[PDB]
């Protein structure tokens, strides 16, 4: 055993790289796009699905696709196809001698996980594999053993208390409002001003604009009145075809849905109201220490503003004597990763791997043993 | 006849208990501050 | 006063009806439900807010919640529109002659019986009322005046040691852990087979999925030992749009959390060992006559196998010499009702009431010094 | 060695939760349905 | 064998410290705890079970159990990590050349005392020892010949005469009722107003309300008439999760069933008329001298008000005649160690001890012929 | 010299002596019988 590979695979971005690096060394959307339509040039290359960034740039004429969806892999052969990418042609690596670390979303079907380790045992041939939650990898990175830590990837938001060491399982929250999503909302406002987005290729061109024009407010109502002098809230963008696209209140409505689920016609309540609710489920000596350790993690996370909005809403919930501290380092899109590159470096960790022989012995099953 | 109100006390949201935030998630918890703390909680309104 | 009403406004089912009758009249759930959604339809006539089986019927459109929460008033408004439904849409009564007894858990606090009382004089101006606890009814239902009687509604459980007609307070048990509490836990342990329910009226799926498939293990690791083998345990069910689930381990799982209040997080013992407790904090002479009579009653008893399991566990924590009878009427669901509907009916019990002029002369607060 | 294969569990589209339909265009939702009983939905093919 | 260690093995809180000095050098919670959920940090490095200050200080995250009740060991792994946690982490001294003496309450179970020689022999090696009572200790405290000491700490209440140096041992009484009884009744009077309490970490902040903001009456009813008004008597109190509780008659309700027991369900009288019952059992000439010198002992005898509800009490039953007099020096709490620590530093007492190789030779059943 | 271990007692719990259930909630009673005569209890474990 060389050095422990580390995998988030993100519902967007899957994330891979060794252990003890401070960065992951390849990063490409978890993409896998199939020829829309049909070949007339002969001996073109043609390859029959592309996945990362040959789908991500060649957009135009594939039908782009998700193997992940909330979290859970919704179609193994695409998944095993990413798998055999980030291993083979972004690594570079054979992963027949190579540990590997993975990091899955808490609440997920059972299943997931037995099929996700049948996979890295049978057909990758991993010496051993291990998965982490990656809200406790965010925790490692933050480079702290308490506090809450608050994780919204692409595909769904959970936060998990942490406290010294112990986790508080029943005081998980998870929710299905995240960046695919909330892309899908921006996809539907958009409408309003005339675009007219509908394909899975203009999926990415309005991820793209999400994430490099909106923002979040102080206070949703004062940024809606703001629309009255709708000057100095509109800001431009210019698409692939060279069109210009200018928006107004939907850079930062998109973003508010997190804070209010309705919008998209969910009821359960926003990225603030679960946080202050898990943590009332804690114990009550717990919260103290929850409140001024908010750590935050994900990218749904990196909407400016974010932390001020957050911190305004749990200040509100919270008791005012209670001081609320939310941490928020500049690397959140990678702490999970970062999380996993330390975890699978501890010294006192290397006992925690299912091995080959411990998975060969048992089966599929050994992971709910092994693994939190 | 009529008698004032018997206002209920604010509920102290303990670990366990008579009381808790998620059991009802057709309420908010508002803060219900006096003299600088919360005392307890209330429930009201959407969201 | 011609007859009397009585009310069980528990925390699942607001059970009312008549005295003198065996059966409550209506057994409407205690859910008052707001629209969630837009009204575009002109004309419909649609309602601002539903209650009882209005709104259980049309769940899908509605932000159910429960004025009741662990057998604690929360919300006087809905409260008094559900007192406002079952007195004049169910019953059919006009509230303002006839003398209502209502039935509230134990250790709850002073100033719910205070308003409940203002609510009942002042809104609804009955001639007059009287608050009984939810246990002790249960001893008139089984007629015997002697034993440990033990409730877990959809709120609470409590048990409460009586003997020949004398409580004794100080051996009161109360615990927050029943129908609600189990249905959110069968919720969250459904996600490890991929049957995520986060809304509102998809808890009532998962509540009726409790009632009609869940049943407790007689050996909870011999239940999970032939579960873990795949065989005949495992249940099918289907959903309100015709998909279908099937639920093994989770079956046992769930009401098993009754006895082992760590797998929700509390640190409290179960049902049993709680009434073990009880009966310990009687007197020496008095456990004879307990053990032999351990009345059960409320909704979340009426589990198949609760009673060999729960009898099981009172052998082994009692002495070997002690014959052990747990006593539960098939009418478990009804028995505090028909408990109340005894009581209002006695002779002996009629000089106990607060009179209307009992209240205005005092206030309300004559509760604590009529009533136990 | 290998052991049998593990199969994920047909899933149930609720209103939120593990999957939506309209997450991914690039899949086909089909149902699976056996002995009177449809155990849910699965993503494959195009179209 | 240069300075004797003594210590008070008190049911709430461990006193130790070395002989000769008046004040105790360690004190901490007879407490130890387990974590309750499960750990999930790889390399933290959490301890199986903490004890004293630490688990007090992480109580949110253990089960706080106490080894003593009612002076009585009853679980003796603990009580051994307790005594090792007060040699060699507190005191910072290997117990094998220091003589120990030991407190305990009267009328104890002989086998409590022989495994407590036991393990003073076995696992410590403590080269001499000696038990003594805890009441008996605060005479010396006093640096009194003659008194009617009255002992509370957490575990018992206990009154001990004792005349020119001669103890009347037939006319000792003892009641159960004390510090953790008189906790968990303020557990059960808070859900009065709704402040409900479960876990022990909650009753160990329900402890810290009782020190902090009880009283005892002059006159129960008067203040239960004026609590009637309820601006005055009213306190409010922090939690450490920022909430604030508000406590009216339950400040005064919690102290009084010392006075009461009834209120807890207990038929023996208060502490005032056991005192004075063991008074009435001491031979006529000898109560002149008790009546003058009644000497308070122990935590709970820590209340505002106490020695003038006592001193009433006693000057109702006794004649009246008799010039009651009421000592309680502000040291009430460490008095019993004191005592020990007095005692402990005797030229003539250096006698008295149980040395190692007197144990060696008579065994446990030692402690009856040598000590009291 | 070591000399045999002496045993505490079983515990028998009265209504209001100095043995009581509630006290300890981090210890189970457990039976320790002998041949029908149940003897008393002593405390251990978890729940
Ligand atoms: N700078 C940004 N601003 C706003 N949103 C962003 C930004 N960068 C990424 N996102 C969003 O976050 C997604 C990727 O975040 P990431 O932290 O990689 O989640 P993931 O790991 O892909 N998902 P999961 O496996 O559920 O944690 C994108 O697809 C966007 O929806
Ligand atoms: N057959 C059943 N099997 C299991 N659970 C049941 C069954 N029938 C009802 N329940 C549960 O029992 C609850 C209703 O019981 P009920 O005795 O009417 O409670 P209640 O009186 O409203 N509650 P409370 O007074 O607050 O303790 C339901 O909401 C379910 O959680
Ligand atoms: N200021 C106070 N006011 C009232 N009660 C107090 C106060 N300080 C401590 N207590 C109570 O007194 C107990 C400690 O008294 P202490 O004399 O040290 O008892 P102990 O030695 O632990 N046990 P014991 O052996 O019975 O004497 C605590 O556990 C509380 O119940
Ligand atoms: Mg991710
Ligand atoms: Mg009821
Ligand atoms: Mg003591």
């Amino acid at each position: 055993e060389t050095t422990a590979l580390v995998c988030d695979n993100g519902s967007g971005l899957v994330k891979a790289g060794f252990a003890g690096d401070d960065a992951p060394r390849a990063v490409f959307p978890s993409i896998v796009g199939r020829p829309r339509h049909q070949g007339v040039m002969v001996g073109m290359g043609q390859k029959d699905s592309y996945v990362g960034d040959e789908a991500q740039s060649k957009r135009g004429i594939l039908t782009l696709k998700y193997p992940i969806e909330h979290g859970i892999i919704t179609n193994w052969d695409d998944m095993e196809k990413i798998w055999h990418h980030t291993f083979y042609n972004e690594l570079r690596v054979a992963p027949e001698e190579h540990p590997t670390l993975l990091t899955e979303a808490p609440l997920n079907p059972k299943a997931n996980r037995e099929k996700m380790t049948q996979i890295m045992f049978e057909t990758f041939n991993v010496p051993a594999m291990y998965v982490a939650i990656q809200a406790v990898l965010s925790l490692y990175a933050s480079g702290r053993t308490t506090g809450i830590v608050l994780d919204s990837g692409d595909g769904v938001t959970h936060n998990v208390p942490i406290y010294e060491g112990y986790a508080l399982p029943h005081a998980i929250m998870r929710l299905d409002l995240a960046g695919r999503d909330l892309t899908d909302y921006l996809m539907k406002i958009l409408t309003e001003r005339g675009y007219s987005f509908v394909t899975t290729a203009e999926r990415e061109i309005v991820r793209d604009i999400k994430e490099k024009l909106c923002y979040v407010a102080l206070d949703f109502e004062n940024e809606m009145a703001t629309a009255a002098s709708s000057s100095s809230l509109e800001k431009s963008y210019e698409l692939p075809d060279g069109q210009v696209i200018t928006i107004g209140n939907e850079r930062f409505r998109c973003p508010e849905t997190l804070f209010q689920p309705s919008f998209i016609g969910m009821e359960s309540a926003g990225i603030h109201e679960t946080t202050y609710n898990s943590i009332m489920k804690c114990d009550i000596d717990i919260r103290k220490d929850l409140y001024a350790n908010n750590v935050m993690s994900g990218g749904t996370t990196m909407y400016p503003g974010i932390a001020d909005r957050m911190q305004k809403e749990i200040t509100a919930l919270a008791p005012s004597t209670m001081k609320i501290k939310i941490i928020a380092p500049p690397e959140r899109k990678y702490s999970v990763w970062i999380g996993g590159s330390i975890l699978a470096s501890l010294s006192t960790f290397q006992q925690m791997w299912i091995t080959k022989q411990e998975y060969d012995e048992a089966g599929p099953s050994i992971v709910h043993r092994k693994c939190f | 006849k009529k008698w004032p109100e018997v206002k209920i006390p604010a509920r102290i949201i303990t670990t366990s208990g008579n009381a808790s935030v998620d059991g009802n998630p057709g309420y908010r918890p508002t803060r219900v501050d006096s003299n600088g703390e919360t005392m307890g909680y209330e429930m009201r309104d959407r969201v």
